[PDB]
DNA sequence: ACTGTCTGGACTGGTCGGCGCTATGATC
DNA sequence: GATCATATTGTCCAGACAGT
């Protein structure tokens, strides 16, 4: 499963701790057990054996939006 | 010692076009063709098998005589490319090739049998101008300047513009940022098919192969697995051995495990290819498509088919490494991955066409005489019967008709074009042209732009205009185009070098892999220790200079590329080591004392050409003062990178670059001495300047490339002026005792043809004067220049539609027809020449050509080096034009406001030089970037008693008095267009119409009318002129009457016998009105009743 | 193709002194200075004969009767 | 109810000039 | 020799459609 491996400096700018980070994904993925480790977000599996499913969550939480509208990429100020 | 001076770089690139010259690619493309290309296209066809029970005829050599032609009776003469111009004949060549049957397995004796004539390039290997002497071409009629390297089809010169198309059986990848993936491609050729192989990745992770002929793309799994390979092992070593790539190969066949047997994954092929078909029907089916479709140029035998999935393997690391970040996309326009098709890679594939065709049309005539006259006189002459079952026009005719249309097999078209007779620089360009199959509509921003390896390759000025911008391009001064050369050698001399085979060592991430023409041969331990010595070896004259040698080094993959394939557009550099160029003073003064030759110089590899693949790897120097020790190579001639066209243009690098563009592409539009074989030439149109003149600020290399010798303009006297406000706009002002002193003065020449031709049953045209008593009779005193023999006498004056060849016609199904040649209605001038001859049929043709002399008046288009054009203006007598106190009258007069508006100061520069070489009586060189530095122009100008700055003081030709400002004035090399008024003048008031739509003519020829658009009809209808619009676009163009049947809407038909007008659809012989609209609607509603629409027009009251 | 016959700017005659100051040209003397002696002052009669060009020779060759 | 895919259509106007093509394998 | 039936069947944008 994905060991996920964060640059503090952008979470600096989104303006969000990791933990609740989690909980952005802990109640939409409830097929997944999510756990923080300082700076680093690990994933456990409750039941999964095959390499097939893990291509096919893998990419939903990289799709999921932890906060703000979607559809929304850059963002400036003038 | 010294480190060198331009002018001996200079001599050296004068002694490489004295070498080999600026056709060069043409001739040595179809030399080659010529040596084995038809050799190599017989012997892939092998034999010819037909109907005959154990009989077969096979193929040996082929062999081309001299150019030489049969006239109707039967005489064979030779032929000469004047006399084919001439009288209309395409300059070929009989093709022999010879015909050993095989009777029972046992060879016969060989028979050579002629199997068509194939066309002859000019000044060719095969044509009989090799070798000749100025005084020989001349005595046969041909220009000692002219370079060659076109065809003859039918009187008709045809060059082939070559062909910038993508590398063959090369995989290119990219990016889809629109549909996510990562796609592959590769255009496999065998046989002169192409076939479009892709490999691509969405964003599932999954790999889709596209295949040609197959409608949907299918997994590249399945097509993995029915190539070969049976387990998933195989697959997985197939491609590479890199974790990440084995995982991604892992994910793959995971999803694409549902088929594990090759029958399958052949049965998906077939029903996806031929849905609703029998299992054996879609398997056969499938097997040929793989056969003769997957990567065609790896074989089409089923034992290769595993090499493919190898070939397949390659492919999907491309596509994964763009996938995960390992290498970088490659450009598609870098010239590393584009070759050129020549004009002998092109007539190879059409003699390949064509010999086909001509073996399947000998195998059904073998066929059909074996059927008819039995297995007693098939046999009893196996010489007669293979010769007699040939036609050899059959072959003849597919060949020149496609060098005729410029229409190519596969779909390829405007492959051959009309050469460009306009003047000596339009010929060159065209001779160096290169198209791109991209359509011309299409925005282009990657690909029409210009590109960093274009530098040496390809001019970046001299391009078209419109759609054709980018996709059209000329070829470098220093442009070097590769011969092929046999790849087995090479391969053996690489693998002998210490290439391990890739059947022998797997490749790895320590190991260099090693490229040949795009094709993986293997690795080895230290790449750049074997490019080294490579160049080494190339260096030595050991190899080829065609091989070119390229390492890429990335932190990731190391690979090696060797090139020596056709279609590679190379630049010559000098080789430089530890700081040091290998040109030396010694090579110079052999060069300049003719003991060393261009040919030596490459031999001992001082000077080395370089490909765009090569070139990554090298460091090049732009000037002999700036080698370093990190420096690799030597620029030779920076000024050498524009095109022909384009070094006309004197110091381009003080000018804006689009003014540099439109002065390279009007330097082809120019008149002038091109040809000194003008007047017995036969060109359809033509012009010759009266008097000529070099310029006198001219490129050093225009004397080299025959500019010099062959002028297409003349040196006017420019004051750069406000005079009047006629040279406002671009306009320009001329003097008129100048014009009747013979400046710019023009002739324009016009051949006309009548062949008199024979029809069916024995009729035939006659060459007399009509009779009056016959119909078509123009009139009285349209024939009073003819002759008895129905030819106009030379040196006669004529009008519009004047009688040049009086040519009878027998009539359509009564009196004879007229058919006589005459004049064009708005073109007059004296008949210059008359030529009597016979075509190939053997009929009469009799060419006349009318000269007429072109005055310069208003609207005339004149147009300076520096895209500085426009039409006069005004003609000011002497008398009114202003003068300067030194006595001079300038001979043109152009706006100020033009000059700085459009960034020109090379025509300022221009001037100071031309004023300075006049002056002193020494020629300026204008060369780029080494020509004469304009403050030195300042300084001698201000030493022979002028004002630096080119102004003089100038006196008012009218009211004769001093000028409050100094005005510039100076010598500008202008030159006069073919866009002259007299042949760019239409008016019509009334005339033909077409038959179909009742409407005016096309064009000025036939008298024709001036269209009147649909933004026409929008701008009117915004002006609101009701009335105008239907004067303009129905009373004067189809206004029409018809009768309508009120009571159904349909066309009412009226009968002038019974007098009388009656609808048939409906009845109604009373209620029938007239309805005037236009023919165009008329046509409509017809069109509309052929579609089964019925128009019922709903009659209205006008009040 | 042949030498005009007056200067396109001011009718001064040059046909006449055209060959000569060929001649001396090929002889291997300074044009300028040739065309100083000459009477060739004005830079547009100058330009008239120096830009000139001889083509009438290789015209001649190509026989049209 | 969304989402990627297949299918269909258009790609500024005008002008000058040229080149070239629009049959053939049986039958008496 | 002179005739004669036959002569094969490139991109981008928008609307409609299986699939989840
Ligand atoms: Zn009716
Ligand atoms: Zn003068």
């Amino acid at each position: 499963e994905y060991v996920v491996e964060i640059d503090p400096e952008r979470l600096e700018k989104a303006g969000l701790d990791m933990e609740k980070v989690v909980r952005k994904l802990t109640g939409s993925f409830k097929s997944a057990e999510f756990e923080a480790e300082g700076y680093t977000l690990v994933v456990r599996p409750k039941k999964v054996t095959k390499l097939s499913d893990l291509r096919k969550i893998a990419e939903k939480v990289k799709k999921h939006r932890l906060k703000g509208l979607s559809g929304v990429g850059k963002t400036i100020i003038r | 010692e010294p480190t060198l001076t331009p002018d001996e770089l200079w001599l050296v690139m004068e002694s490489y076009w004295k070498e080999k010259g600026f056709v060069r690619q043409h001739l040595d493309s179809y030399n080659a063709f010529i040596d084995h290309g038809l050799q190599d296209v017989v012997n892939e066809f092998g034999e010819v098998v037909p109907d005959i029970p154990n009989f077969k005829v096979k193929f040996g050599k082929i062999r081309i005589g001299q150019p030489e032609f049969q006239e109707a009776q039967g005489q064979r003469r030779p032929l000469y490319p004047m006399d084919a111009r001439i009288r209309n004949l395409t300059y070929s060549a009989p093709l022999y090739l010879e015909m050993i049957p095989v009777v029972n397995g046992i060879e016969q004796e060989p028979v050579e049998v002629r199997i068509g004539e194939l066309p002859i390039m000019l000044k060719s290997k095969a044509c009989r101008l090799y070798g000749l002497s100025d005084e020989e071409l001349i005595k046969l009629g041909e220009d000692p300047k002219d370079p060659g390297g076109y065809f003859i089809i039918n009187g008709s010169e045809r060059v082939i513009v070559s062909i910038e198309d993508l590398a063959p059986n090369k995989t290119l990848v990219e990016r889809d940022e629109r549909q996510n993936k990562v796609v592959a491609k590769v255009f496999s050729y065998r046989h002169g098919y192409r076939a479009l192989i892709t490999v691509e990745r969405k964003k599932d992770g999954i790999l889709y192969v596209t295949i040609p002929n197959v409608p949907k793309p299918v997994k590249f799994v399945y097509v993995m697995r029915a190539l070969g390979l049976l387990t998933d092992k195989e697959i997985v070593e197939a491609v590479s051995d890199d974790p990440r790539i084995q995982q991604v190969l892992f994910d793959n066949l995971e999803d694409a495990s549902d088929i594990s047997t090759q029958e399958e994954a052949l049965d998906y092929i077939g029903r996806l290819a031929l849905p609703g078909q029998p299992k054996e029907y879609r398997l056969r089916r499938a097997e040929h498509i793989i056969d003769n479709n997957l990567l065609p140029h790896m074989g089409v035998d089923p034992e290769n088919r595993r090499a493919k999935a190898y070939y397949l393997g390659m492919m999907a690391l491309k596509v994964l490494e763009l996938s995960l970040g390992l290498r970088g996309e490659d450009d598609k326009d870098h010239y590393a991955n584009k070759r050129l098709k020549l004009a002998g890679d092109l007539l190879k594939d059409l003699f390949r066409v064509a010999f086909g065709q001509l073996v399947k049309d000998m195998q059904y005539q073998m066929t059909k005489t074996y059927q008819r006259k039995g297995e007693r006189y098939t046999f009893e002459n196996i010489q007669r019967f293979v010769r007699n079952s040939i036609r050899p026009d059959v072959l003849s005719e597919r060949i020149e008709h496609a060098l005729a249309t410029g229409s190519w097999p596969g779909g390829r078209t405007g492959v051959s074009q009309l050469l460009d007779r306009t003047n000596y620089m339009s010929t060159l360009s065209h001779l160096r042209r290169v198209t791109s199959p991209l359509s011309r509509d299409q925005p282009h921003f990657e690909a029409r732009d210009l590109h960093g390896t274009h530098w040496g390759r390809i001019c970046p000025t001299e391009t078209p205009e419109g759609p054709n911008c980018g996709l059209v391009k000329n070829l470098a001064l220093m442009s070097q185009i590769t011969t092929g050369i046999p790849e087995r050698e090479v391969r053996e001399y690489l693998m002998k070098m210490g290439v391990v085979p890739i059947e022998e060592r797997r490749p790895a991430p320590g190991l260099y892999r090693v490229y040949l023409n795009g094709v993986l041969i293997g690795t080895v331990e230290d790449g750049r220790k074997l490019v080294e010595r490579i160049r080494a070896d190339r260096r030595a004259g050991k190899i080829s200079d065609v091989i070119n040698v390229a390492l890429y080094e990335d932190e990731e993959v190391k690979e090696v590329y060797i090139n020596s394939d056709d279609g590679r557009v190379r630049r010559p550099l000098i080789v430089v080591e530890n700081g040091k160029p290998k040109l030396t003073r010694e090579h110079v003064e052999g060069i300049k004392n003719g003991t060393l030759t261009w040919s030596d110089l490459i031999r001992m590899g001082v000077i080395e050409y370089l490909d765009a693949e090569e070139e990554e790897n090298a460091y090049v120097a732009t000037w002999p003062w700036e080698v370093t020790e990190e420096h690799t190579h030597l620029e030779l001639m920076p000024a050498a990178i524009l095109g022909i066209p384009a070094s006309l243009v004197p110091y381009p690098e003080h000018n804006a670059a689009p003014r540099n563009t439109y002065g390279a592409g009007m330097a082809k539009q120019s008149l002038g001495l091109g040809w000194a074989n003008f007047r017995i030439r036969v060109d359809t149109r033509g012009h010759l300047m009266h008097y000529p003149q070099v310029p006198l600020v001219n490129s050093r290399i225009m004397k080299a490339v025959g500019f010099e010798d062959r002028p297409a303009g003349q040196n006017f006297v420019v004051a750069v002026l406000s005079y009047h406000g006629y040279n406002m706009e671009d306009a320009v002002i001329i003097n008129k005792a100048s014009i009747e002193r013979g400046l710019a003065r023009s002739t324009f020449f016009r051949t006309y043809e009548a062949e008199e031709k024979r029809y069916l049953g024995g009729q035939k045209d006659n060459f007399e004067v009509p009779s009056p008593n016959i119909q078509g009779y123009l009139g009285e005193k349209y024939y009073r220049h003819l002759d008895e023999d129905g030819l106009i006498f030379p040196e006669s004056k004529v009008e519009g539609k004047d009688v040049l060849v009086g040519r009878t016609s027998p009539p359509r199904f009564q009196g004879r027809r007229e058919t006589s040649v005459t004049v064009r209605p708005s073109e007059k001038g004296v008949v210059d020449k008359v030529i009597v001859t016979e075509t190939g049929d053997g009929t009469k043709l009799v060419k006349v050509t009318v000269r007429d002399l072109r005055i310069p008046e208003l609207g005339d288009k004149f147009a300076s080096r520096h895209g500085q054009k426009g039409v006069i203006g005004l003609i000011v007598p002497q008398e009114d034009m202003p003068w300067t106190e030194s006595g001079i009258v300038p001979d043109l007069i152009v706006n100020p406001h033009g000059i700085p508006s459009r960034m020109t100061v090379g025509q300022l520069i221009e001037a100071i030089g031309g004023k300075v070489a006049s002056l002193t009586g020494r020629r300026v060189d204008g060369t780029a970037f080494i020509g004469e530095p304009e403050e030195k122009l300042r300084k001698e100008l201000e030493e022979l008693g002028f004002k630096h700055s080119g102004r003089e003081i100038m006196y008012d030709g009218i009211t004769g008095r001093r000028l409050e400002a100094d005005i510039f004035i100076g010598v500008i090399y202008y030159q006069r267009l073919h866009h002259m008024v007299a042949d760019k003048m239409h008016a019509r008031s009334r005339g033909p119409v077409q038959v179909l739509t009742k409407q005016p003519t096309e064009g000025r020829a036939r008298e024709g009318g001036l269209r009147f658009g649909e933004m026409e009809r929008d701008v009117l209808i915004g002006h609101g002129a009701a009335m105008l619009l239907i004067e303009r676009l129905l009373e004067e163009s189809d206004k029409t009457e018809v009768w309508v049947c009120e009571s159904c809407g349909h066309l009412a038909l009226e009968d002038k016998r019974r007098g009388k007008v009656y609808c048939p659809v409906c009845g109604e012989d009373e209620r029938i009105s007239k309805v005037e609209m236009s023919y165009a609607f008329k046509l409509l509603l017809d069109e509309l009743k052929a579609m089964v629409i019925r128009p019922s027009l709903r009659l209205k009251d006008r009040v | 193709m042949i030498v005009p016959v007056r200067c396109f700017t001011c009718g001064k005659v040059l046909a006449d002194k055209y060959y000569e100051f060929k001649k001396r040209v090929e002889a291997g003397e300074d044009p300028g200075k040739v065309l100083d002696d000459l009477g060739v002052e004005r830079y547009c009669c100058r330009r008239t004969l120096l830009s000139h060009v001889e083509l009438i020779d290789q015209v001649m060759v190509y026989k049209v009767y």
